């Protein structure tokens, strides 16, 4: 069949060698561990000895001449027969591997051909069965590890770039990095100007301060306005200094989840928040943080004042810093739900509240968060939104959900 | 001849002469974020020394520009940094090494 | 109408203003009465860590119910899906109070009613499979009237408490560890030998809540027909046609940061896009958000933002051209000029579809595959077993971050106030960008598995003192976050091994061998303070005297300077007695808990807990500490 054809390839063992193929591996299979000390020896006395019966014949010569002439197609010939090239090719690099594992005799004498392996490690029919090959072959001969060369690890990286992630091509890699016992220093720096570098596919890992944001218990839909003043800041506790965000974010979307989405939480990272606040004051609106400034460059220090507001049928969201232009940026929003001031905070530290008890205020945009506590309802500060609540007895439970300025009359 | 920002004003007219013990307390990150040196995590005040060329150009060049008190966001270039080399192991070619400092004493 | 006192809604406003209005209709009500015509006339489950799941005892809980509803309280096996809500299967085993009709595959009748202000209590046999619930002592009996709740279940994976809550309604509940609060726990229980969930433990029981956030996940089998093919030319189709036809919202599995393009065959309502990360929403609408400059003056101040999802709508042939910044292409027209702002913004494919037809799609001026993978010679397009095609699912559980914050609060100008940091251990796939905290791997063992098996590579490339990789990972790895790492008392078995052995093959090792060759030499001078050695004690091997040779630390810091050929020497540095404080009090707080024998310790078992709290301890000893 590497011809045209013939039509009557009487010569079509399939079902004959396959039969032998699941009859070979269980005459090479190693004994199990919950067995009779002394009997396990025995079973492994004529499992060494039965290898080194295969090897001087040169079957794996023999095996990897049928890895060859079944290295043509990628799934052929008569199709219905040899519709099973899945099995017989997976079954003998599994085969290929019980005519390894134990002897350092047949793995050196076999090695000579790693870079006729990985050579084929693109195929990616049976990859896993030619990784494992190559996984004995590495751990049970220091000869083979001054064999495989620079290239080759480029092509191992390669795949581990391409396939996902998985244990088991680390786990060549710690064992093509130290022999039996010792450390070949060649491929260790060869490692790391690899894999380290590019913080690309492996996991990488942080640590920073929670994050909680807050609400004066007031949804806001005149110009609506609020203030805010800043008494303690301390900003470096940490490997890290602190933050600090204020603005303003939906109701009706964004249930305040810490950090399994976003990055830590924070503050303006999500679409629904629009916060802003910082030293050299640019914003954060969805992840975004880009560079515009401010004419001070100022801190949050302890003592400045924060004016924030936004007017009533004008998505046009700007504030203020201690009476001083900022320059505002955002317009251009939906509604759905009403607004809140939205502070954040991860530190020591400790602020105020101007509701009224009112210290300063710019005019213009004139509503205050006074005017929202007109008819009935009350105000407490909270922690947002709270899916959670912290407490030292029991932090109980609470329920998903329970859910307009302009009236309606009926039509009558 | 670098990007330098004031993150916090210190006072400006502080100079930093040749000959100083410059102890900074600094961090800095990559590109995406990613960091890769920070002194305030090992708690050690790192000192050096102007003119000598001992750290890269680029923080050689936005030593100069700062004084005492000041945080400055010294976001480098890749042509002043390690350059199309890198660091081996750290740092790969062609990174922005966006460093935030903070001087603390001279000598 | 201003200085207006009428900017309010009727519902709310001032009740008397009304009564203008409501007497004047009372008026026109009197008369009406004078004329004859007298007017006459989702859920949020809550379940626990699975490794918790017991199968040999008689265990018991109570859960103090507040509100009216759905108050499903009960047990379940470990592999109940946050979906599907309660009881609808054999994995669910509870009983709502509400109703009266307990809770498996569905509904039947059982018990009597709740009360507001009811303990509950929840009673397990695992000796034999009968279950029971009791109400405030008073055992819930069945239609036949007897003491259990279910009968002949299986024992396999165990069994775990979980509530679950309707939609507005509140709970309490506890698991041991409050002795004060065991209502009838002493009635019935203790005298019917029951256990509450302390009876050895010393730690809390961290939960699983279902997250309201929606995120993708793979394309598993978990539907009546939903089905993604590999087929290379180079394409790929689907099928969604059965009797759930409701919503599909399909991501891909890499991003794109700021040439090439990518089509679209659809055989058959249709929404093509871009998706950044940062998208959760999951309906159908049409919704979504710009951001104008700042130019230090104010009269230019016109462009930042376009940051959203990305818009558009025989054969259905769109093609997303991108980069630069991004456009579109639709069927060989142009609807070009898209939202091209992006710095280096994260860009999956995305589009959005739902079921009229079988075969909804079908994949891919150059050619693709080389503007996604890492090598870029790649010229035709390839597809590969990373990509997926991500199911935006509704609901996975999600860790209770066990200790949150020490917020306070006031009035008088309202101080809020803290005092203490709480920090994170968090971290993230880079591939699929998204943040995990570390303490959540306890379930995910396909991504606890690959992550310890990368810290056995960096304990195993920097091992037998390569000092130039070893400052390399200290960069990588930056010790303070190990210092944390070592002390996290839920952190899963496998990272706590990992971790102390990174710590000791970057700092720790070439020292301690060091010091390990010469352990038989006894080298000596003959100076006057070796002469005052008694041999006696009128014994102590933990003298101070210590004579020997005992070759010298030296250290180095992991700085960045420009004398490369200067790390090259002894090892990273690290702080000393910081480490030997800490491992002082984890000996003594160790060997504590493990007197009174919990059933908590701190790796799931008594090895991960003290093995490599030993070993850090016992290359410490060598060190000269």
């Amino acid at each position: 069949l590497s011809k045209k054809a013939k039509a009557s390839t009487v010569d079509l063992p399939i079902e004959s060698v396959s039969l032998s193929l699941q009859d070979l591996i269980g005459y090479f299979h190693p004994p199990d561990e919950h067995l009779e000390h002394e009997d396990k020896q025995n079973r492994l006395r004529a499992l060494k000895n039965r290898q080194n019966l295969f090897q001087e014949e040169g079957m794996i010569n023999l095996v990897l001449e049928c890895i060859d002439r079944l290295h043509v197609y990628s799934s052929v010939a008569g199709r219905e027969a040899g519709e099973s090239w899945k099995s017989i090719l997976n079954s003998l690099y599994e085969l290929l591997a019980a005519l390894i594992r134990g002897n350092r005799k047949n793995c050196a004498q076999f090695s000579g051909s790693l870079d006729w392996l990985i050579s084929r490690l693109e195929r990616l029919e049976a990859s896993s069965g030619i990784l494992e090959v190559l996984h004995c072959v590495l751990v049970e001969s220091p000869e083979a590890l001054n064999i495989i060369k620079e290239g080759h690890i480029k092509s191992i990286i390669s795949l581990l770039d391409k396939h996902g992630r998985n244990h088991k091509v680390l786990d060549v890699l710690c064992s093509l990095c130290v022999c039996h016992g010792v450390a070949v220093r060649s491929n260790q720096h060869l490692i790391c100007d690899n894999l380290l570098p590019g913080r690309d596919l492996l996991l990488q890992t942080r640590l920073v301060n929670h994050v909680s944001s807050m609400r004066p218990n007031i949804f806001l839909g005149k110009k609506w306005y609020y203030e805010l003043m800043v008494d303690h800041t301390e900003p470096f506790v940490t490997a890290e200094a602190t933050h600090l965000r204020v603005g303003w974010a939906s109701t009706e979307g964004y249930s305040p989840y810490p950090g399994g989405g976003e990055e830590w939480g924070g503050n303006g990272v999500g679409d629904d928040l629009f916060s802003y606040g910082f030293d050299g004051l640019h914003l954060w609106s969805g992840c975004i943080a880009r560079t515009v400034s401010s004419p001070n460059q100022h801190l949050l220090r302890t003592d400045d004042v924060i004016s924030c507001c936004l007017d009533l049928s004008a998505p046009s969201i700007s504030f203020r810093i201690n009476g001083q232009p900022v320059q505002g940026m955002f317009e251009n929003f939906n509604i759905d739900g009403l607004f809140f001031p939205v502070v954040s905070f991860s530190a020591g530290i400790k602020v105020r509240f101007l509701l009224g008890e009112f210290k300063f205020l710019p005019p213009p945009g004139y509503a205050p968060c006074y005017e929202a506590v007109l008819p009935k309802e009350k105000l407490k500060v909270e922690h947002s939104r709270e899916y959670k609540q912290e407490r030292t007895y029991t932090r109980d439970l609470l329920g998903p959900t329970v859910s307009a300025f302009t009236p309606i009359p009926v039509d009558t | 001849g670098v990007e330098i920002e004031t993150i916090s004003p210190g006072d400006g007219r502080t100079f930093p002469k040749k000959g100083q013990t410059c102890v900074v307390h600094y961090t800095g990150m990559l590109q995406n974020g990613k960091k890769f040196d920070s002194s305030r995590d090992r708690n050690k005040p790192f000192k050096f020394r102007i003119g000598k060329q001992e750290v890269i150009k680029g923080f050689e060049e936005g030593a100069a520009q700062m004084s005492l008190g000041q945080r400055a966001k010294l976001t480098c270039t890749p042509d002043v940094a390690y350059g199309a080399t890198g660091h081996p192991g750290v740092i790969p070619p062609n990174a922005t090494l966006i460093f935030d400092v903070e001087l603390l004493n001279l000598e | 109408q201003r200085r207006n006192p009428r900017l309010v809604p009727y519902a709310l406003l001032d009740d008397r203003t009304k009564k203008s209005n409501k007497d004047s209709l009372r008026e026109a009500v009197r008369t009406l009465l004078g004329y004859g015509y007298n007017l006459e006339a989702r859920f949020r489950i809550f379940r626990a860590e699975k490794t918790y799941a017991v199968k040999a005892g008689r265990w018991y809980f109570e859960f103090e119910a507040v509100t009216a509803g759905d108050m499903r309280v009960g047990w379940s096996r470990p592999g109940c899906q946050p979906d599907q809500e309660l009881g609808s299967d054999e994995r669910a085993f509870a009983f709502d109070g509400f109703k009266a009709q307990r809770w498996h595959q569905g509904n039947e009748h059982y018990g009597r009613s709740w009360q507001a202000g009811d303990v509950v209590g929840c009673m397990v046999d695992m000796t034999e499979h009968t279950m029971m619930f009791t109400l405030n002592g008073e055992i819930l009996l069945d239609d036949s009237g007897s003491e259990l709740a279910f009968k002949d279940f299986d024992v396999g994976d165990g069994f775990i408490p979980v509530c679950s809550l309707g939609v507005a309604q509140v709970g309490r509940m506890n698991f041991g560890k409050d002795v004060s609060t065991l209502k009838y726990f002493t009635i019935c229980g203790l005298q019917e030998g029951y256990e509450p969930f302390a009876v050895n433990t010393n730690r809390d029981i961290t939960m699983w809540l279902s997250k309201r956030l929606p995120q993708f996940l793979q394309v598993p089998s978990s539907h009546e027909h939903i089905e993604v093919t590999r087929i290379d030319v180079t394409q790929k189709s689907f099928g969604s046609q059965n009797s759930s036809t409701d919503i599909m919202f399909y991501r891909l599995s890499m991003p794109i940061e700021c040439t090439y393009y990518y089509s679209v065959r659809i055989f058959p309502n249709v929404w093509v896009g871009w998706i950044t990360s940062d998208f959760h929403q999951y309906d159908t609408a049409f919704d979504l958000v710009t951001v104008t400059l700042g130019d230090e003056k104010g009269k230019v101040h016109e462009s930042i933002k376009r940051s959203n999802y990305m818009v558009c709508a025989n054969n259905g042939l769109e093609i997303g051209c991108v980069v630069g910044l991004l456009t579109f292409t639709a069927n060989g027209k142009d609807l070009s000029t898209y939202y091209q702002v992006e710095p280096s913004t994260k860009l999956f494919p995305a589009v959005f579809a739902q079921a009229t037809s079988p075969n909804v799609f079908q994949f891919e001026a150059g050619l693709f595959k080389s503007e996604h993978k890492n090598p870029v010679p790649q010229c035709p397009p390839r597809l590969h077993v990373q990509f997926l095609s991500h199911v935006l699912w509704s609901r996975m559980p999600n860790q209770f971050l066990k200790v949150d914050v020490s917020r306070i609060s006031e009035r008088q100008g309202w101080l809020v106030q803290c005092l203490e940091p709480l920090q994170f251990m968090s971290l993230h796939i880079p591939e699929e960008n998204r943040s995990v905290d570390i303490l959540e791997l306890t379930e995910q063992e396909e991504l606890l598995k690959f992550h310890y098996h990368t810290l056995r590579l960096y304990s195993a490339v920097c091992a037998l003192g390569n000092h130039r990789v070893a400052h390399a990972l200290c960069s990588h790895v930056d010790e303070p976050q190990l210092l944390y790492a070592i002390e996290n008392k839920y952190m899963p078995g496998l990272l706590r091994a990992g971790y102390y052995d990174l710590l000791i093959d970057i700092h720790l090792s070439s020292y301690a061998t060091a010091r390990l060759m010469m352990n038989n030499e006894f080298i000596v001078p003959m100076t006057e303070e070796t002469k005052s050695i008694t041999l006696f004690p009128d014994g102590l091997p933990g003298i101070g005297l210590s004579t020997s040779l005992r070759p010298r630390m030296q250290f180095s810091s992991p700085s960045f300077v420009s004398i490369n050929n200067e790390c090259y020497q002894y090892s990273p540095e690290f702080p000393l007695d910081i480490l030997k404080a800490k491992t002082i009090q984890m000996l003594t707080e160790a060997v504590q808990e493990g007197s009174l024998h919990a059933r908590d310790p701190v790796g799931g078992t008594t090895e991960f807990l003290f093995v490599p709290l030993i070993k850090l301890f016992y290359t410490l000893l060598i060190m000269g500490i």
